[PDB]
């Protein structure tokens, strides 16, 4: 009921599955070219249509490689959605933020890597405070319509600035954002489940979350140690290594080995549950996975079994276990 | 909680209004002060809230938030309509307190 | 009074003959590509100046040949009135539907398959409930602002969803549809006479009906029973010779026996009669044909004679056999 | 005959009145609540229907359809004005009834 | 200090007054006649100045500066809430005196 | 002279008034229903007549136009300013008469 | 003061000549290629920069005439004004009136046949009772939107058209006309004297008066007779000739020998005295001229040393001889 | 503090350096293509990315050799900001103004010179009295929305032209401007105190400032006499030359003279204390600079270091030398 079971993204008319494919750390990185193509080859075959990419990410070469991969295979423009982000763009000064300038440069950049005519949706990757809304959403409005893009939405804004954007947008008669990408996981429930169903019912403004797993943490892979190849392993990610070897991961492992008992209990794997528990409310529209190899896509696509057998006193033993639930 | 420099428009069949949001959550006890009884009242489309009642009491109803407090009939409408209407809007017992204070009869 | 007669598409500028032919089962399935020019060619040299076409018709080989009869013929574009329709096209579950996605991929594939730069009129083939009508209204005010089209239209829509487009467009300074296609014969006689005029005298949008025989009924070949190489004998036709074969046929063999009568001492057929009688009255500014050969086409041409024939006690003595008259 | 949920602008000389359509169509005798009587006032550019007319008697007018059938001369207008008003826009006769009735005299 | 000709709109809770500049800097000693004052009330989305004020008394506010100097308390508005309404717009002493000497008791 | 259909916007102050072109041009001799004395107030950015004025006094204006030549003072507005508004809008010397009749002393 | 001297266009910031030359049935009929283009230099070196054509003068022959000609001398494009009128387009009955598809489609095959990008005022030659007025506001705004003109006017409008026009574009947010062209001479002053000058006051739109000799009869060359190779022993000229041959011309001969006597004692010639007096007033912004020959065009352009001669008593004896003054 | 120093432009989203580098009597004229290069190149190794240019410059050719070393050098678009100004474009009537057909003529020339394809900013070089207002923010307003430029600003208006341009575009729903040029140095100082901080506030419009040392005057090298090779020797410049040899440029010298000895109090030079004094307010958001070769611009560049040395008592003593403070 996640992938291949169609909804609409937020209150619009584009209808997308609730699992989607993720162009971070793994492509242009950490993954071959050839592994990127099997790994996309199996998503699309199992009715995945849902995947998005930065202008960030290894400096395009994650663009290149998703741009190489859909032209090679042939596949039709109209049964695909891409999405893109856009803050970053470069080292000079005029080369960053939510101007009309960068706006229109880093999409026209993006669709040359892309060797693509236009994108589905258009994100704006975070908030800038040294531009007004109104230039922002001009500047959204005016690649629309001049067909670059369908639609466009927010990352990490708050809910006074996306409510903000909606009263510009209907004061000067512009285009509305459609959607917001908001972390999302079993130890990061605020924001998802107190702040956006006011904005969702108010205004429809769907939510398309990220992260299910932590970066590796809800997995259960970490109990032992750092086993190798992993992404903590890895260089230039300290951080992720030093909040699994604090205090608070060792909680979070216990946590994590009660959990797993319970999702034993039902027949299934951890990453199945971790997966299929943020998709049990009807105010999140979609989630983007991540992989490194072909298994760890397959075990993360059945989470679709495990999704219907998700009764009350399961999710009230799972809220009784991590003891985080945020109050209304 | 903080209400803080929004503009909100009320329509009142066809008879608009604007305030400021700090205005209106001085009360958070009414209709209006309350975010979750007046959003069935939303128009999407016009970004605006929408009542199909009585138009010359809601002056009054809006001077009961200005002012902090006071209660004051118009002379043109009637005793009835003005307790249903602030009936409606939910003010409170102190407020039917002070209309009938202020009234004589009470 | 009907071909080589023009009048006003609604309240628009547009001004159509009242006769056109249409691109349904014939074109790119049941007659070959010779025979399609024959009768375009037919067409053409009496006045008739409307085609309509599809989509969804034999999988765009209507489209195909549609536009391959015009570049051999080298006819003007300012002289032609080309109509298609969108709702359906593909198996995917992006490519259906009338959000702004698949209307302007649908439109742009239509276009490729006519060898065309624009169309006159693009209709929306039937209403959507997952899609806002705001999102729509703008998708057609952004292809008609772009070139791609001209006017637009609706089909097998209710009064209560034009008059919610008609007030989008005018809340939003966007333009409003000018016609509506609806079924209308001597057995379909309910929505174009009691539901239309009131939005035809309010704001204007006229009618364009389709199926005059009721595919092949009312023209009277079906009283002894199916004749080879008719639709009813096709592959894909069931409930066609089903609804022949059952027991309202019948009834409705025998009133097509008592109007042959009546036809028969006017002068004329009964296809011509049955054609002109749903052009009597000003709300109806077109009606769509269909035929297999060009003897069928020369003689449906042949209801302008018959038209002026028409008196009350004939219209009268009509509604008094069929007996099925709507009440207002 | 539902009329549900469709708001209808109506324009008296440049005074702007908002209702939704199950308000109007509680009294289908009138000249407001039948769809054949008010559509030559129907103006197609603007989505409204428009009335030449005097603009402080249409406060009572609609109040008449809100309230369910009171009648209430406004303080200001005098009594022929609104007599008037009360024929043009074709109440009934029980309106006129409790217009006597209301005003003393009658 | 030519005020030529320029047009300013004034909103005052939702209800619009528009007046030409050379009225209002007759009395450069005032609130609106001075734009060191009345500028941190200005809308630059919408070019228009906002007060979320009592909405009667400026009727009488704006006819001070139309007619030269005339002071005139509307029926309706109390003595308090007009008195406050002159002790904001920032009228003057003379002002005050000829509302005390129209109101009778000064 | 036809003075058909054509619809008319006069800006009283922010306060919009329509009308049709035919209900002013019975009056010809006045300063609305003369073209060539009302075409100084016409502002061609907003297609509309703009007058800096009194804002209670043009209902009785318009009703003068509207009810074939009634004059009948507001309530709420004196002596002397409903008779320099029946001055300025130039409505002869017979309205004046009627109004000098209406009011008693005259 | 009226060739090299510049004036506004109504009230907007287009600046022309006030004499312009026209491209009636001298181009592509009567006179040849390099008789045309001897007209167009000799008009260009005396610093006229207006010129005036149609779609229908015949039948695009002096569109394609005017065409070669700029091409072939190299002018500038931003030193020249062009205009064109669009009402007739062929013998379909799509491709005539004022509707958006033929507006679009004339506009076009215009600019083709003229070889240029835009022109700078495109004209509605003539009222149109079949089409809504907001849609031609709407289609005029569009092709101005587009670059194919910058400007827009209208021809043998009354004044309650184009006040509703300029209604309707402020009510829409639209695009309102800036010009008007009228017939305006000696024997035609009613429009222009009484019914213009309320317009250019009110909404500021100018008037380009045309047909300054009354097809050559203000100029006095058939008091005789008819002299060969004038334009009426034309074929397809019967009309002008019967209105010669009339006893009200024989009162016209009269008159304009009087008013030769008054030209020839002011210094100058008849045509000059013509020509000169429509300009008299600053209601008018230009005069289009026509011309069979060189001397006939340096004839014309003679009238600006008698503009300034024109007091108030010569005004007077030729409303005196004349006796048709409008009255106000 | 000025130069690699940001801050946005007026209220706007585009953020440029506090110095920039302008095309005028240099470019194309006095210097050659090699010093230009060479000048070009020092600023933007320093981190100026703001060039500034008009059409009437040179007749072009500053704009040809300003598009030389751009694609020359082989710099990224997006991290340069290049400005043009339009007024003046040649002899004819209808090639200079503020009018639609010459802005988009005038814009048009202007990248096809500068082998461009957008420009950031697009000035009004000064106003207009024969245009109307509308015309010109619906002219500038076409042009952005077209992609030919990104803002606009103006140059020499009033106070009043500004916010009748702003009141025409907030009524019109266009687009407002951004920024406007002023002429500001020691003996230039009452617009820009007196009159602009009020638009800054009320309107967000700032200033970018030109002519700092008053064409080489407050730079000190005039007292002796005229010295060869330099501005006021050149041909076409006596008005410069009759300023300097008047007698209030003897009061001018020995103010500089004071001024120079409390620059060399600071420790720094008389023109980098002259070009740091610009910027000491915060309504100021750039100053344009010019030089003849590269040791001049190497010593302008300089006034970073002596801006954070400004305390009140050196500004106190220079308004006490100076003498010609406004007054509010
Ligand atoms: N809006 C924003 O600003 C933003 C920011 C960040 C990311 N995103 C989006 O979020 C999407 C998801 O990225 P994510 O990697 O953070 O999601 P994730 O699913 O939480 O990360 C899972 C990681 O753990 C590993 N893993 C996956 N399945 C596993 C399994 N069954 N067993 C063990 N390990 C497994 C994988 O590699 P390893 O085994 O090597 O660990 C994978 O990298 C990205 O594609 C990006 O588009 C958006
Ligand atoms: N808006 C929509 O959704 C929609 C839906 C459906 C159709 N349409 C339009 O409707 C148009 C009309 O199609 P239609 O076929 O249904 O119209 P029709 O005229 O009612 O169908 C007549 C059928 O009967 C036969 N026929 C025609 N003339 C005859 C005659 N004198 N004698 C005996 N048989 C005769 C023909 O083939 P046979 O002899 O083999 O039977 C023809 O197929 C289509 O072209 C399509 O564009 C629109
Ligand atoms: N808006 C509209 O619908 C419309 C309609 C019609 C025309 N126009 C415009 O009007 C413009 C003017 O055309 P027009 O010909 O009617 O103007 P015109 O100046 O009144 O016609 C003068 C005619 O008389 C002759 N003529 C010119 N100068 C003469 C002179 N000194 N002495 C003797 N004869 C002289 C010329 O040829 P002949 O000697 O052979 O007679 C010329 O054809 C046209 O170019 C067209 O663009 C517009
Ligand atoms: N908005 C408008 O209408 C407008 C009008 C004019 C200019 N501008 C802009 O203003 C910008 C600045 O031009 P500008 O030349 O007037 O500015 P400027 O800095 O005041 O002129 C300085 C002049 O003096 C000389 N000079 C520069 N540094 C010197 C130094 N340390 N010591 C001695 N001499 C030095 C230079 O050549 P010399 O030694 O040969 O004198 C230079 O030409 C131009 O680029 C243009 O873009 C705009």
């Amino acid at each position: 009921r996640q992938l291949q079971f169609y909804r609409n993204l937020g209150k619009s008319g584009l209808r997308v599955s609730c699992l989607g494919l993720g162009t971070w750390v793994t492509f242009g990185g950490q993954i071959t070219d050839e592994m990127a193509e099997q790994l996309m080859t199996l998503a699309y075959d199992n009715g995945i249509n849902l995947f998005d990419t930065a202008e960030v990410y290894a400096a395009g070469k994650a663009e290149v490689v998703l741009g190489n991969i859909i032209k090679k295979k042939g596949w039709r423009r109209s049964s695909l959605v891409i999405t893109t982000k856009i803050f970053w763009g470069g080292k000079a000064e005029t080369e960053r933020g939510l101007s009309r300038k960068h706006i229109i440069e880093g999409l026209k950049a993006s669709l040359e890597r892309l060797q693509l005519e236009y994108v589905d949706v258009v994100f704006a990757n975070r908030p800038d405070p040294n531009t007004p809304m109104e230039e922002t959403v001009r500047a959204m409005t005016h690649v629309i319509n001049q067909g670059m893009a369908m639609y466009w939405g927010t990352s990490r804004w708050s809910s006074m600035e996306i409510m903000e954007a909606y009263s510009v947008a209907r004061q000067f008669n512009l285009t509305p954002p459609i959607c917001e990408q908001a972390e999302y996981h079993m130890f990061q429930r605020e924001k998802v489940e107190v702040q956006l169903p006011e904005l969702f019912h108010k205004i429809g403004v769907g939510a398309m979350t990220w992260s299910p797993l932590a970066c590796g943490i809800v997995s259960g892979k970490y109990d032992s140690g750092i086993p190798p190849y992993s992404r903590a392993s890895l260089k230039g990610y300290q951080w992720l290594k030093d909040k699994i070897l604090s205090e608070e991961g060792r909680r979070q492992q216990a946590k994590l080995k009660e959990l797993q008992a319970i999702a034993e209990r039902l027949g299934c794997t951890l990453p199945q549950l971790a997966i299929a528990w943020c998709l049990r409310n009807e105010g999140v529209s979609s989630v983007l996975l991540g992989a490194s190899n072909a298994d760890q896509l397959m075990e993360n696509i059945g989470a679709i079994q495990v999704l219907p057998k998700l009764s009350s006193s399961i999710i009230h033993e799972i809220d009784s276990i991590l003891g985080n639930k945020p109050y209304s | 909680q903080d209400c803080c420099g929004e503009r909100v428009v009320i329509n009142i069949s066809g008879l608009r209004f604007e305030t400021q949001l700090k205005t209106l959550c001085q009360f958070p006890e009414t209709l209006l002060g309350d975010p979750k009884r007046r959003m069935r009242y939303f128009d999407p489309l016009r970004n605006e809230y929408f009542f199909d009642r009585n138009r010359p009491s809601f002056d009054a109803i809006l001077y009961y938030y200005q002012s902090g407090g006071r209660i004051r009939r118009p002379v043109n409408v009637p005793i009835d309509i003005f307790s249903e209407e602030i009936r409606f809007y939910q003010l409170g017992e102190e407020a039917m307190e002070k209309f009938r204070e202020d009234e004589g009869f009470l």
